[PDB]
């Protein structure tokens, strides 16, 4: 996954 | 209840608002004078700490021990108002499968979110960077939450770093990486 920072 | 309890504790307690480059953030005092907060939220050489403009004393990216970004920002200062050692609720095994979400940053600030069913990716990319020890929770979220305490009564998991899609992506804070640490 790629997750993104939130 | 209990569970509600713990999170409403935790946050009036050892949670405070860190406002820094990117924002306000949910600052995870661990114990004493050393607290948490993402690598992605840009500390500097001072920060807000509700609204008190204080000097960091050590700033130490941790990355995680296969030598990956861990994304935990240990922002240690010299700390007047030292905290509470949380440390002991910082699990290894987190057998919490049921955690609450306490978001204290910039799009929420005191926002208990209940995220249910809480399991572990394992390794994957965050904001492109690799990051070790990532946490999955299947509960829509997004932008504004990171930087928020995932927690259960008596379990710390980690802090909200992000999210991929519905499934909301946090950094596994094994008591392991703070239990050593002094």
């Amino acid at each position: 996954l790629e997750a993104l920072f939130q | 209840g209990p569970n509600t309890e713990f999170a409403l504790s935790l946050l009036r307690k050892n949670i405070m608002t860190i406002t820094t480059s990117k924002g306000e953030f949910t600052g995870l005092g661990i114990h004493d004078r050393v607290c948490v907060i993402p690598t992605h939220a840009q500390p500097g050489d001072d920060v807000l700490v509700n609204g008190q403009k204080i000097r960091v004393k050590d700033k130490y990216k941790l990355v995680d021990p296969e030598n990956i970004n861990l994304e935990l920002t240990v922002l240690t200062l010299d700390r007047n108002e030292k905290f509470r050692d949380i440390r002991g609720f910082i699990s290894e095994d987190l057998e919490g499968v049921d955690a609450t979400l306490v978001v204290h940053s910039n799009n929420f600030t005191n926002t208990i979110l209940e995220v249910g069913p809480v399991t572990m990716a394992g390794l994957i990319n965050l904001s492109s960077t690799p990051t070790n020890r990532m946490i999955r929770y299947d509960y829509a979220t997004k932008t504004g939450q990171c930087g928020g305490v995932l927690c259960a009564t008596g379990k710390i998991f980690g802090i909200h770093v992000g999210g991929n899609g519905r499934q909301g992506f946090s950094a596994q804070l094994k008591k392991q990486y703070f239990v050593e640490k002094q």
